[PDB]
């Protein structure tokens, strides 16, 4: 026979429409309420294997995007079953995102869109970061943009909650998170407690992603990272980030000696306005205690210089009316 | 929205239970079997009170939803354990929580082949029913518990050592013995506990310098007219069950 449940609909009240994106832990359909149209989308809670009943990352995320409801934030509507037996996340849909638009060359943003962008996009981590949340896995791909042009942050499969580390115990998080291109170097030196800083990094490369429509950093692996960074911010050195000796990867990973710090220079050519290069470049600091923080970022006159940030409607609707994802 | 799952006391009447011939009283029990076989579950697989408590917490919720005559305690208790300790961050491997679930249920019998389909079965068994715990909970798992306010609300009247002990011991048997998770927030409940211990204590808590009584500092909705009836049948379940008075009582 059949059990009650009046707390976990089927999801069967949803009609599947197009599969739009196919990250890591994520089979993320459309979808449209038989009923009254509302598009959705539907994140399928990956089983591989779990053989450990429902998994707890899961179950992580599934606390968090409970925690966090805000306007930059992507929205959990509710969880549905299927009655081996399916569970799936239902978000509210939202039509673009970030990375489909700036590769599609039919878009152009002017500076004052840009301005809002990075401003939604700080606005929302300081939020998660208040909430002792990182979000471990900032690339544009995870960026969302819905038709009323309003930024939120998605995907925090791979967040975690963070705590304050005193009483003479660093922290143990994990350290192999984020991206390749979009990942920091606190990280790929193999630190175990890091923080916040770490998202503001990711949100560095998104920047310079707005201007140079393509990823800033790309790396075959964590070695031809990390020196590929140290081609742009200089050379990592106890005088330019305190330190940064006791790491046992420091020199024991055979890193580049000789580099001098070439960031807005190398690009001056992409973006012109000097405030966005200053905020790119305070953004992209090597020593993450040193790495401007959600808080100082918006205050940037970046954010307050005459081409004042834009609302983004206008260009959305003109611009296509389609919805852009690989 | 924040009231989903708290109840009226005619709500609690006409549980699930009830429509399938269980009595009040009946009914009543078969939580506190559940609660004690969690207990006992939880401390040989050395977990925290505070998972021991969500899983008693989901437990509760849960037979608001369904029904004992469907569910058996004895059979819902170890999937919900499993499941808050892994809510809690202190996950408990599936075999080890079968293992000491059949240890406690079973003294005399010895552990199935764990190669065998007997075995294989109830494995399947308890992986399903955290799934329909898991849906019938609505996916809502997080809890609070009046242990985070009985040690600020025990800090806020500067209690002794002892009545802060003795608080305690009245929260978590709140918990066990008394629906009172279904029906009252956890600051509610923290007062409570408090006024029960002092009452117990025979500790007087002074009025303030204004003439407020301690527990406006807590929850305004607090009459100390309501707190006589909880405390009231607090204590006599508490009186009614075995030994359990015996560990705060005063034998000097």
């Amino acid at each position: 026979d059949s059990v009650e449940c009046p707390f976990c609909d089927e999801v069967s009240k949803y009609e599947k429409l197009a599969k739009i994106g196919q990250g890591t832990f994520g089979e993320v359909f459309k979808a449209r309420h038989r009923k009254t149209g509302q598009k959705v989308a539907l994140k399928k809670v990956l089983m591989e294997n779990e053989k450990e009943g429902f998994p707890i990352t899961a179950l992580r995320e599934i606390k968090i995007l409970q925690l966090l409801k805000h306007e930059n934030v992507v929205n959990l509507i509710e969880i549905c079953r299927t009655k081996k037996g399916s569970i799936y996340l239902v978000f509210d849909f939202c039509e673009h995102d970030l990375a489909g638009l700036l590769s599609n060359v039919l878009v152009k943003f002017t500076l004052s869109e840009i301005k809002r962008v990075m401003q939604m996009l700080l606005n929302g981590l300081y939020y998660i970061h208040r909430n002792k949340i990182l979000h471990r896995d900032m690339k544009a791909a995870n960026v969302l943009i819905t038709r009323d042009g309003v930024l939120k942050l998605a995907d925090f499969g791979l967040a975690r909650a963070f705590s304050l580390a005193k009483n003479s115990q660093p922290n143990r998080y994990t350290n192999r998170v984020v991206t390749l291109w979009y990942r920091p170097p606190e990280l790929l030196l193999g630190e175990r407690d890091y923080g916040p800083p770490i998202d503001l990094w990711g949100a560095g490369c998104i920047m310079a992603e707005m201007w140079t429509r393509s990823p800033i950093m790309q790396g075959n692996t964590e070695q031809h990272q990390l020196a590929l960074i140290s081609q742009l911010c200089g050379s990592i050195t106890p005088e330019v980030w305190p330190n940064v000796d006791n790491y046992e990867l420091y020199e024991k990973l055979e890193l580049v000696k000789g580099q001098k710090r070439k960031v807005k220079d190398r690009l001056k050519a992409y973006v012109r306005d000097p405030y966005a290069l200053d905020l790119i470049d305070k953004l992209l600091v090597l020593d993450p205690a040193q790495r401007i923080d959600s808080d100082d970022a918006l205050n940037h006159d970046f954010f307050w210089s005459d081409p004042m940030p834009s609302d983004l409607k206008g260009m959305l609707s003109t611009h296509l009316t389609s919805m852009f994802e690989y | 929205n924040n009231k989903r799952w708290y109840f009226t006391r005619e709500q609690l009447e006409n549980s699930p239970s009830r429509r399938f011939g269980v009595d009040p009283d009946k009914e009543l029990s078969y939580r506190q079997q559940a609660a004690n076989l969690l207990q006992d579950m939880g401390q040989r697989l050395n977990v925290s009170q505070l998972t021991i408590n969500t899983a008693i917490v989901y437990m509760h919720r849960f037979y608001m939803i369904q029904s004992f005559t469907r569910f058996p305690g004895n059979s819902v208790a170890p999937a919900a354990l499993f499941l808050a300790a892994k809510v809690e961050g202190q996950p408990k491997k599936l075999e080890h929580v079968i293992k000491v679930a059949h240890t406690c249920l079973h003294p005399q019998e010895s552990l199935p082949d764990t190669r065998s389909e007997a075995y294989l079965q109830q494995v399947q068994d308890l992986v399903i029913l955290e799934s329909i715990i898991l849906q019938t909970l609505g996916f809502e798992l997080t809890i609070d518990h009046p242990h985070t306010h009985v040690v600020k609300c025990t800090q806020l009247v500067r209690a002794s050592k002892d009545l802060a002990q003795t608080s305690y011991f009245m929260a978590t048997n709140s918990l066990h013995l008394t629906t009172f998770s279904l029906q009252y927030t956890p600051p509610v409940v923290a007062c409570v506990c408090i006024h029960l211990a002092c009452k117990w204590s025979n500790w007087e808590i002074p009025v303030s310098t204004d003439g407020k009584h301690w527990w406006e500092y807590v929850d305004a909705t607090v009459t100390l007219e309501l707190l006589d009836e909880l405390t009231h049948e607090l204590l006599q379940i508490l009186e009614k069950t075995p030994n359990r008075l015996k560990r705060i009582w005063n034998w000097r």
